[PDB]
RNA sequence: CCCCACUAUGCUUAGCCCUAAACCUCAACAGUUAAAUCAACAAAACUGCUCGCCAGAACACUACGAGCCACAGCUUAAAACUCAAA
């Protein structure tokens, strides 16, 4: 299926960041993936302090990898991202573009509940 | 060739008026209690609008004003009730004197 | 018979059903600028549907997206990013007064 | 300009200065309003202890420590040790919903310290540890 | 811990009016619910007791909303008697 | 009952035990809102069909028997004496 790899890399230089992306994209191809795109969300400050591989990070690079792979490649690829020292945090989620949004006609008003108690003179 | 009741109701202004919400109608003041004014506008119930501060004196019995109707009958049902609660009056906004 | 009798018809004066601000839009977990509009600026707590004004289906998309962006390293938890403090206020909540 | 209630973020440059000092540089007054005590510790921006005071250190015992008069007394005693070290403006970080939560803040003002901000850092878990069982008193 | 300090639950003081800052801060924590949450977390509230409290708080809201909705609907009829004498 | 401290226990894994105010005390399916609305209360009153259960209180969530990884256990479950009420 089509997945989305939210990748947060360690703040490094251009030569080392491209070496990790390639090393990461080659791991997907080895597991049977058909990489489709490589978006860059830019380097920003992390929302909170992340501790990975005996290092306290405060900044990182955000990269998205849209790809297609078999179901068995997710568990094998999640174990590869845990051993890479330049990968702060990496999660694989089902691509949000493979989930059609049902059309909405608007908010349907709800009338107060009726006939909840007997019409007797208590 | 006597006119029926279904023909009166079809050609009546109220019927053709449509929903009263934000409709400009002409009222007639028929009763005044202190500042409050009781106004008829061709409906089942009256509306009670308060005397305008700018020109209070001009609003005497008979004065014809302009209204912006909201409801023709204030009703609502509340928790536990078997019927709607009505205050027996319409909701409208006074927009001054009909200056013919 | 008579031609002035009323006819069986659906209400033509009926007004279209109301829609939420996010009706027809895709709520992603990467859009932290939109997800920060429904959280408290001091505590980071997610607001309810009586404040946000969203529908049940879109209120749960913001909630699910906020929780996923928080644990992924996209969105804070204990506060709202100060960068998104000067964004349009859509929630019905006044603190100071 | 106007006045915002939100603290000035360090990164973005602002014009709010107190005695020529940025918001980050101002020392911090950590107040721990407990149910039976109230501890106050003044530190610098570089986490250097300047003053410490508590109801117990001011000669209160048992149920006299969980009052608003003992918390105020400890604030005056911590505002007198830090005022000798060059402290005027402080950032209050109150922790706890005890009786001496606001009374200690008044005592700091009765010692010559000016409060520029009030921060609440009361520990709230997102369920973590289980509290003691309810009591029948 | 791992978040930035002096952003969350922080209020700045205007013209040395600390009282207003504390009243403002205490109003932010009560509207968000922290105050009561901190008071219910002092002693463990058993699931059955917490489910009994959530129902009571939801049924009181429903009643108070409708009771208020009727008070605002009938306040138009709090004017002087127009038929004084009949 | 209030305070402190600490353990079995609560967690995981592998087996067992098989109980509850397991109660929304309101069986499953289909259907109706008319008629005599319905003792009361509670959560309005009924129809058709079927399975299960119950016939004064107490003795009795007992005894015996049987069965069960249960050996101070669970399930099923009487009677005698007794009362004229519950
Ligand atoms: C209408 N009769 C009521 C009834 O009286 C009963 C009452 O009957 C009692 C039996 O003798 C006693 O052995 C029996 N004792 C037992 N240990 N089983 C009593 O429980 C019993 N009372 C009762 N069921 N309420 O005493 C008896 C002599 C009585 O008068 C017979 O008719 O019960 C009495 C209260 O015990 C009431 O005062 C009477 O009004
Ligand atoms: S109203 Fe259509 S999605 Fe919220
Ligand atoms: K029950
Ligand atoms: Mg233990
Ligand atoms: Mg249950
Ligand atoms: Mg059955
Ligand atoms: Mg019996
Ligand atoms: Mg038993
Ligand atoms: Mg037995
Ligand atoms: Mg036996």
């Amino acid at each position: 299926p089509r997945y989305e790899l939210a990748l947060i890399l360690k703040a490094m230089q251009r030569p080392e960041t491209a070496a990790t992306l390639k090393r990461t994209i080659e791991a997907l191809m080895d597991r049977g993936a058909i990489v489709r795109d490589l978006e860059n969300l830019g380097e920003r400050a992390l929302p909170y302090r992340i501790s990975a591989h005996s290092q306290q990070h405060n900044r990182g690079g955000y990269f998205l990898v849209d790809f297609y792979a078999p179901t068995a490649a997710v568990e094998s690829m999640v174990e590869h991202l845990s051993r890479d020292i330049d990968v702060i945090r990496g999660n694989i989620v089902k691509h949000p573009l493979t989930q059609e949004l049902k059309e909405c006609e608007g908010i349907v008003p709800v009338p107060l509940a009726e006939k909840l108690y007997s019409t007797k003179k208590r | 060739n006597v006119e029926s009741f279904a023909s009166m109701l079809r050609h009546s202004p109220l019927t053709q008026m449509g929903p009263a919400k934000d409709k400009l109608v002409i009222g007639r003041i028929f009763h005044i209690v202190e500042n409050d004014l009781y106004i008829d506008f061709g409906g089942k119930f009256h509306c009670v609008c308060r005397r305008p501060e700018v020109d209070g004196e001009k609003y005497q019995k008979g004065t014809r004003v302009r209204l912006r109707l909201l409801d023709l009958e204030l009703t609502s049902r509340f928790l536990g009730a078997t019927t709607d609660t009505t205050v027996l009056e319409a909701n409208a906004v006074l927009l001054g004197i009909q200056e013919s | 018979s008579n031609e002035d009798l009323p006819i069986s018809m659906e209400n033509p004066y009926k007004e279209p059903l109301k829609k939420c601000i996010l009706c027809g839009k895709h709520v992603d977990y990467k859009n932290v600028q939109l997800l920060s509009q429904f959280v408290s600026p001091f505590t980071g707590c997610i607001y309810g549907r009586h404040i946000t004004g969203l529908c049940g289906k879109k209120q749960k998309e913001i909630t699910k997206a906020i929780k996923r962006a928080q644990i992924m390293g996209f969105m804070p938890v204990t506060y709202k990013d100060p960068a998104y403090l000067k964004d349009p206020k859509v929630c019905n909540i006044r603190y100071r007064e | 300009t106007k006045f915002s209630i939100y603290p000035p973020i360090p990164g973005e440059e602002s014009s709010l200065r107190w005695a020529g000092k940025k918001f980050e540089e101002i020392p911090i007054a950590h107040i721990k309003a407990s149910h039976n005590n109230t501890q106050i510790q003044v530190v610098s921006a570089s986490n250097e202890p300047l003053a410490f005071a508590s109801c117990g250190t001011e000669g209160f015992r048992n149920a006299k420590k969980g009052t608003g008069i003992a918390a105020q007394t400890a604030g005056i005693a911590a505002a007198a040790r830090a005022k000798q070290k060059g402290v005027i403006h402080i950032r209050v970080v109150v922790k706890g919903l005890g009786p001496g939560r606001l009374s200690a803040m008044h005592g700091l003002i009765m010692g010559g310290l000016e409060v520029i901000s009030i921060t609440d850092n009361t520990p709230i878990p997102h369920n973590g540890c289980r509290p003691r069982k309810a009591r029948k008193l | 811990a791992k978040h930035l300090k002096f952003i969350a639950r922080t209020v700045m003081v205007q013209e040395g009016n600390v009282e207003s800052a504390y009243r403002t801060l205490n109003r932010i924590l009560t509207m968000d619910g922290l105050i009561e949450d901190i008071k219910h977390r002092r002693y463990y509230e058993k699931p059955c007791r917490r489910r009994q409290r959530e129902s009571y708080e939801r049924c009181r809201r429903i009643y108070n909303m409708e009771m208020a909705r009727k008070i605002n609907f009938l306040m138009r009829k709090n004017r002087a008697d127009p038929w004084q004498g009949c």
